[PDB]
């Protein structure tokens, strides 16, 4: 189901490096890389929530 | 240092724009990222979940919006700051004369070498009405205190806006009288207390009277004062 | 809420009724030891077989 | 049809005891009713009814 | 990330000599500055840290920091130095100001200095009973407001709020105000106001009637 | 280091504690003043503070 | 301590021997004040009393 994002919200959380070379907590705090398909094509997983206001 | 400046006090009501102005004088002609601090009545001094430095983009903080909608400008030497459709709770004093505040993390840095500061000023979102103190205990009775061993003096209750106008007989007393100012009661109204307080034998030998007024409103009163120890309240 | 004899750190605080929920992540602290009160989300973008 | 449960209380899972979008009701429901069970397959249509059902304004 | 917490959560000397205030964070980088806070007044600037000083005033308060923690020093600080003092450093997500160590110049030591005074007198239509406590003049604020009215100890059926320092003297005050319905001016012929002190661990009241 | 006491509170090392003129006001104040705290290198100034006792002509 | 000087004269550098806002009077000031005088211990304070001068529209 594709509602379930009603019940869920963004969140901030620890980052190592945020631009200046310091760590900060963050909104875009990234969380696994998952790059199995042989493709080349990466699944990125971030804090954000995206395509939903 | 660079002298600081902003419009005067304001009493407003919840769901309005509010159009507060700052000016920064002698260097500054554009500004030297002077920021929009806030802190609510008598708290530690919890800021501006709104505006930091801005002269090209209305940069706020990581908090307001959210609840209450706040901008700022960058006129020449002219800081103006816009908050809107505000509530009770937006009620404080804003400290716009402060120095550069230098945002660590994103952008870019700021100087040392010169002092910035300055006064505050308030808006007051508040549900009174306009009313001076002076119908109320004052009007009716006499003013009277009772400590004895020097515990002597007068109050004055529940006047809306600000200010007060005090004074007691042939002005001279203001010299020897302590006075003690009000904050907006939780109701939306003024309380202030006013005293004479020193040791009965060189205190019961004169005559006292007390007289309030509200220049919002002109509803002056003049009154009797019986302090315990003179032999006029015997 | 006030208390009437005490420092700014003889004291502490923290929004707590939630009625949103986030991702069980490592990186942010869990709200209690006890089996996690939960819901579940499908993920997106399956891995397709396809050809290259 | 499939059963699912929140303490004193057990239902088919299609849709829950309660009124219908029962999450847009009452949003803190879901830690309960996840809380002491999860794991049977009627739970993933039980939260697809938990917070996507007609309202008065809709119908199929 | 951090927030800024400092050292004294309170502290109180006589006019004179000495004072070091202290605040902390795991980090510094980018400068916090150290800002005095007068009671009812806008702060204003005495120090900067993290590796260079500036000021607004000649050098009677300095400071300096090492590793974690930055500290704001007064000299002679006889003055209104009855005051409230912040730090903070600005940018990115969080970081904040400090919450707000205050210290006190230590005024002579006396009871609590409070004060009764009657209401509308004559008139019996509503909300005339309405007598106010006040607390003035002692420190420290280790105290809440206590009455003793309709002859027993009363809590409730007041209209309550907060009021400036003694200007001329040292400390807080608030308006207590006994808003009973009507004839409650006259029902009872005694109205008294009382302390509760958690340094004093007893109470200190005072009392008037119609005419004294 | 940090600041001195009084033992009935923690005053710093060499202020006025309501008054100057101290032992001109009572003698066995050393008794009590000066017992300990003098192991605290701020101390030396309550010497100054205390013993030029400071009356209304001594002035800067 | 020690001081800066200007051609026949020596004096302390931190205000102008122009008048006030002298950058913004007579900014070829440099041209006489600065020769072989970098080398002066107060050349820095002589640079912040001329340039950042606190001048007549600031305030303390």
């Amino acid at each position: 189901n594709f509602n379930v994002y009603k019940a869920i919200r963004p969140y901030l959380a620890h980052c190592p490096d945020c631009g200046e070379g310091h760590s900060c907590h963050s909104p875009v705090a990234l969380e696994r890389i998952r790059n199995e398909a042989t493709d080349g094509t990466l699944k990125i997983q971030v804090s954000l929530q995206i395509g939903i206001k | 240092e660079v002298q600081l400046v902003q419009s005067g006090a304001e009493v407003k009501k919840p769901g309005s724009s509010v159009k507060v102005s700052c000016k920064a004088f002698g260097g500054t002609f554009s500004s030297y990222a002077i920021t929009w601090v806030r802190q609510a009545p008598g708290q530690g001094l919890e800021w501006m979940g709104g505006i930091i430095p801005i002269l090209g983009t209305t940069d706020y903080a990581q908090k307001f919006q959210g609840r209450v909608t706040i901008t700022a400008d960058k006129s020449t030497s002219t800081a103006y700051m816009e908050l809107s459709s505000l509530r009770s709770e937006d009620t404080a004093v804003y400290y716009c004369a402060r120095d550069p505040p230098t945002h660590g993390g994103d952008f870019n840095y700021y100087y040392y070498g010169v002092a910035v500061w300055g006064q505050g000023t308030t808006v007051t979102v508040s549900s009174a009405s306009t009313k001076g103190p002076s119908v109320f205990p004052l009007a009716p009775s006499s003013k009277s205190t009772s400590g004895g061993t020097a515990a002597l003096g007068c109050l004055v209750k529940d006047y809306f806006p600000e200010p007060v106008t005090v004074s007691w007989n042939s002005g001279a007393l203001t010299s020897g009288v302590h006075t003690f100012p009000a904050v907006l009661q939780s109701s939306g109204l003024y309380s202030l207390s006013s005293v004479v307080t020193v040791p009965s034998s060189s205190l019961g030998t004169q005559t006292y009277i007390c007289n309030v007024n509200h220049k919002p409103s002109n509803t002056k009163v003049d009154k009797k004062v019986e302090p315990k120890s003179c032999d006029k309240t015997h | 809420k006030v208390i009437n004899n005490c420092k700014v750190d003889q004291c502490h605080a923290a929004v707590t009724n939630h009625k949103k929920w986030q991702y069980n992540s490592p990186l942010v602290p869990r709200n209690a030891e006890l089996g996690d009160r939960k819901g579940k989300v499908h993920i997106p973008f399956p891995l397709a077989n396809v050809t290259c | 049809p499939v059963m699912c449960l929140l303490a004193n209380t057990t239902f088919p899972c299609s849709q829950p005891p309660c009124t219908p979008c029962c999450y847009e009701k009452e949003p803190e429901e879901t830690l309960r009713m996840l809380e002491d069970n999860v794991m049977r397959p009627g739970y993933y249509q039980l939260l697809q009814a938990s917070l996507t059902c007609s309202p008065h304004r809709q119908r199929r | 990330e951090i927030v800024l917490t400092q050292s004294p959560g309170t502290l109180s000397l006589s006019p004179g000599e000495r004072a070091t205030l202290s605040c902390r964070a795991s980090q510094s980088n980018n400068y916090l500055a150290w800002y005095q806070q007068k009671p009812g007044q806008a702060p204003r600037l005495l120090i900067y840290g993290a590796s260079i000083r500036a000021t607004g005033i000649p050098d009677r308060f300095s400071g300096s920091g090492s590793g974690t923690d930055f500290t704001l020093t007064i000299s002679r600080l006889a003055p209104e130095d009855f005051a409230v003092y912040y730090c903070q450093q600005y940018g990115s997500s969080p970081l904040t100001f400090g919450p707000g160590t205050k210290v006190d110049i230590k005024r002579t030591v006396a009871a609590p200095s409070v004060f009764i005074f009657p209401p509308s007198d004559e008139q019996l239509k509503s909300g005339t009973a309405s007598v106010v406590c006040l607390l003035n003049n002692f420190y420290p604020r280790e105290a809440k407001v206590q009455w003793k009215v309709d002859n027993a100890l009363q809590s409730g059926n007041s209209q309550e709020s907060v009021t400036e320092q003694d200007s001329k003297d040292s400390t807080y005050s608030l308006s207590s105000t006994l808003t009973l319905s009507k004839a409650d001016y006259e029902k009872h012929k005694v109205y008294a106001c009382e302390v509760t002190h958690q340094g004093l661990s007893s109470p200190v009241t005072k009392s008037f009637n119609r005419g004294e």
